[PDB]
C-alpha cells in the first residue's frame, strides 16, 4: 500500500536529504595492504542502502581534460576524476583536492559491494554509491572505477581485478 | 594515471 509512486517520491527524498545532510556515518578510513587509505563499513549496510556520495567539484569535460593534464604534471597527486554523461553530455566529478569527505577514498575492484549511481537533485547530477549486495561491518567497501584503458590498465595492473 | 568512468544505470 506503498503505491510505486509512493515508494518512488519516499526514495528520492531520502536520497536527497542523504546527499544534503552529507552525513557520511557508518564509515571509517584505514590503511588497506597495496592500496593505500581505504574505508571500511563500521555498520550494516543492506543491499540499494545509500553509502555515501562522491562529492567534489562539478566540471565540464573540456575542462576536465585540461585539469587532468595539470595534475599529471605532479606525481604527488593521485588519480581523482570521475567522468559520467548527464543530459547528453559529459560531466566530471574532480575530487582531486584532500577534504574530510569520504567517497573519494574508496578503492575499486570488479567484485565490489557498492555500485555508482546518478542522481539529480533540481538540475544537479550527483554521484552516489549505493551498497549492491548486504555489507558487514569491518568490510572494505570497494567499487568498479570503469576505467578499461589500455595505458590505464598497463600503468595500474589492479585495474583488471 | 588512470580515471574513473561511469557506466550507464539509468
Ligand atoms: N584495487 C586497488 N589496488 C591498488 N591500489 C588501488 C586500488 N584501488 C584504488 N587504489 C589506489 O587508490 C587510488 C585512487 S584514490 C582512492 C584512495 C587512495 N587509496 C588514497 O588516497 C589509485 O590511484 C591507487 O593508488
Amino acid at each position: 500500500r506503498k503505491s510505486k509512486a509512493e515508494l518512488q517520491s519516499e526514495e528520492r527524498k531520502r536520497i536527497d536529504e542523504l546527499i544534503e545532510s552529507g552525513k557520511e556515518e557508518g564509515m571509517k578510513i584505514d590503511l588497506i595492504d597495496g592500496k593505500g587509505r581505504g574505508v571500511i563499513a563500521t555498520k550494516q549496510f543492506s543491499r540499494g542502502d545509500f553509502v555515501v556520495e562522491y562529492h567534489g567539484d562539478l566540471i565540464e569535460i573540456t575542462d576536465a581534460k585540461k585539469r587532468e593534464a595539470l595534475y599529471a604534471q605532479d606525481p604527488s597527486t593521485g588519480c581523482y576524476m570521475y567522468y559520467f554523461q548527464y543530459l547528453s553530455k559529459t560531466y566530471c566529478v574532480d575530487a582531486t583536492r584532500e577534504t574530510n569527505r569520504l567517497g573519494r577514498l574508496i578503492n575499486h575492484s570488479k567484485c565490489g559491494n557498492c555500485q555508482t549511481k546518478l542522481h539529480d537533485i533540481d538540475g544537479v547530477p550527483h554521484l552516489i554509491l549505493i551498497a549492491s549486495r548486504d555489507i558487514a561491518a569491518g568490510e572494505e567497501l570497494l567499487y568498479d572505477y570503469g576505467d578499461r584503458s589500455k595505458a590505464s590498465i598497463e600503468a595500474h595492473p589492479w585495474l583488471k581485478h | 594515471r588512470h580515471r574513473k568512468v561511469l557506466r550507464d544505470n539509468y
